[PDB]
């Protein structure tokens, strides 16, 4: 659970990073690809894995998409994302692992195209977000 | 594992841009900060008790630099990294019982703190070899069976 | 997150465990500290570990006092343990890592206690509350 | 590892009195229902469609079996459990996929059926020992390093 001053700092860095948006979700969909190879065989039905690939570089649009709906409903990220659970936890049933993995690599693009903007305090509230967010996520596994 | 031949080269690679001075005391303070339990495993450091606290403190640093000194060792013996750290182990999950788990966020932050500095230079097959030295030696530190 | 169903089948199976409660928790308790020993460093003010130590029994029966709570305030764990997660995650500094030994001990207890009635479906809706309040108490880590 | 006299004692103990078909058929039936997630590689066993249906699924109960026959090749080789399982460990983790943590939630789920069936007679000590033989036959069926 984010404080309040943790969710502004979350809501102002995810929106200066708004114009790099896509960049962030590619290389983080493609890291994770590339650099826990179990996780392709969630993507084994594509014609393709890892950068270059525009598959890979399109679901990562569409994952960071997901991520800026989850900043805009901050305040309660377990009702507000019902759906996209129901899709994960119950539908494809990926493994809860999964999710600290692609948080981790969402972090390293963060970190790498935004370094000087990435201090702890930063590093702190959106690893919370991103915790938060594999939880509300994980609501429908049982 | 068997190592690939750009995996060395890859991994060699990024620790060639390591200042070890600069980079162990920031991964250090960025893991103290980011998962503060973990504060309770440095009892001997003195004041860990806000984020200027962790900073500015010369244990934290110093210690920052013999671990990342230690992370560091298996790149010269790299087809033995169990026995390079057999000893480690022993004194991390045998002696003063370190999860495991804590070992990951170390180096998380690490290559966090490594992503920051390279930028785009750390690629995706860069960063996949340096995820396999890490897992390795993670794995050589935790309890041996 | 609790489930009607779910809450339900706490509820009646900690009906159960009430005369019980001084022998569930000791002996969870002295399983964690014997099984696990990363968890002896949180308790080195005792002198003994063992089950029988008068330590162990005290505390045993505190922790079940904090799991009826619990069981009391379901519909909001976070809101509800506010006083125990700061003790365990900011006060003690508890590795977060540990609950679930804890919790796996409290399952065996539960099995050899209840064999026959505590069926994989009374497991499921016990793993759940013991996953949510381990949430629960994290809340003050950061 | 250095296995005890009593730890041997202990272990092979436990095994004698398993009716393997029923731990088995329990142990994987629990780990399917109290961890749905792990269904996933088990789709060609039948319907999973809920507890009691999964519980009175007969290829699930044939396959438990031969979980706890896969367990045997450990009691009688414990003093090379890594080379024994390596078979094993290429086939499930490559050919099936499955993350490492999955090997603990199933030996979480094997430990209270046999918690259950042996009553009391699962003491503190035989918890030790039985553990102790599950962390190493679950390291021994991860990703080696
Ligand atoms: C914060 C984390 C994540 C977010 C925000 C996210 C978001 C999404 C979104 C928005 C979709 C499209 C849903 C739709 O069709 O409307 C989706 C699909 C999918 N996600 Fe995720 N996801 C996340 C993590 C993961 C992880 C860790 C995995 C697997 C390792 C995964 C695997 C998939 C798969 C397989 C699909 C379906 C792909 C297809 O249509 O072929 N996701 N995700
Ligand atoms: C990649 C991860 C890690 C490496 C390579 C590493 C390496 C080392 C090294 C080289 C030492 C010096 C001890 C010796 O000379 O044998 C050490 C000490 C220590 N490490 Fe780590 N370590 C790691 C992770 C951790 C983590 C995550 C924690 C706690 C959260 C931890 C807690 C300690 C403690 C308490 C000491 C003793 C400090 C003292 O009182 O002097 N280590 N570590
Ligand atoms: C379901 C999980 C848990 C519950 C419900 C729980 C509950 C409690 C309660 C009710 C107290 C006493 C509160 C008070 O004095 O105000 C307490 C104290 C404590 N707990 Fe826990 N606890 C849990 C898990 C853990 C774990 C896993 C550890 C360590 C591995 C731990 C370590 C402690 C310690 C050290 C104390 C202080 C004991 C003392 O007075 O000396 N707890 N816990
Ligand atoms: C103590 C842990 C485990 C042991 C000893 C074990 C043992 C075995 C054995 C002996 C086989 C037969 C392979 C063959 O015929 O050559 C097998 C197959 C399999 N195991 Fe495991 N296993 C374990 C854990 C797991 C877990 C945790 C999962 C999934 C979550 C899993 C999924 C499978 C699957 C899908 C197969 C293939 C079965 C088939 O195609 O009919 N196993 N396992």
């Amino acid at each position: 659970s984010l404080s309040s001053k943790q969710k502004a700092t979350v809501k102002d860095f995810f929106s200066k990073m708004s114009t790099r948006s896509d960049d962030i979700g590619a290389e983080a969909l493609s890291r994770l690809v590339a650099v826990y190879p179990q996780t392709k065989s969630y993507f084994s039905h594509w014609k393709d894995a890892s950068p270059g690939s525009a598959p890979v570089r399109k679901h990562g649009i569409t994952i960071m998409g997901g991520v800026y709906d989850a900043v805009g409903k901050i305040d309660d990220l377990k009702g507000g994302l019902l759906s996209l659970s129901e899709l994960h936890a119950f539908m494809l049933r990926v493994d809860p692992v999964n999710f600290k993995l692609l948080a981790h690599c969402m972090l390293v693009c963060m970190s790498m195209i935004f370094p000087e903007e990435f201090t702890p305090q930063v590093h702190v509230a959106v690893d919370k977000f991103l915790a938060q967010l594999a939880l509300a996520l994980a609501e429908k596994y049982r | 594992v068997e190592w690939t031949d750009s995996e060395r080269a890859i991994i060699t690679s990024i620790f060639s841009n390591l200042d070890y001075e600069e980079i162990g005391r920031k991964s250090l303070c960025r893991c103290l900060i980011v998962y503060p339990w973990t504060q309770r495993y440095f009892g001997a450091f003195g004041n860990l008790y806000n984020a200027e606290t962790i900073l500015a403190n010369p244990l934290i640093a110093a210690h920052g630099t013999k671990i990342l000194h230690g992370l560091d060792r298996a790149l010269k013996n790299m087809d033995d990294i169990k026995n390079t750290y057999a000893e480690l182990s022993l004194l991390h999950s045998d002696k003063l019982h370190v999860d495991p788990d804590n070992f990951r966020l170390l180096a998380d932050c690490l290559t966090v703190v490594i992503a920051a500095k390279m930028g785009s230079a750390f690629t995706v097959d860069t960063q996949v070899a340096w995820q396999k030295f890490l897992s390795v030696v993670v794995s050589a530190l935790g309890r041996q069976y």
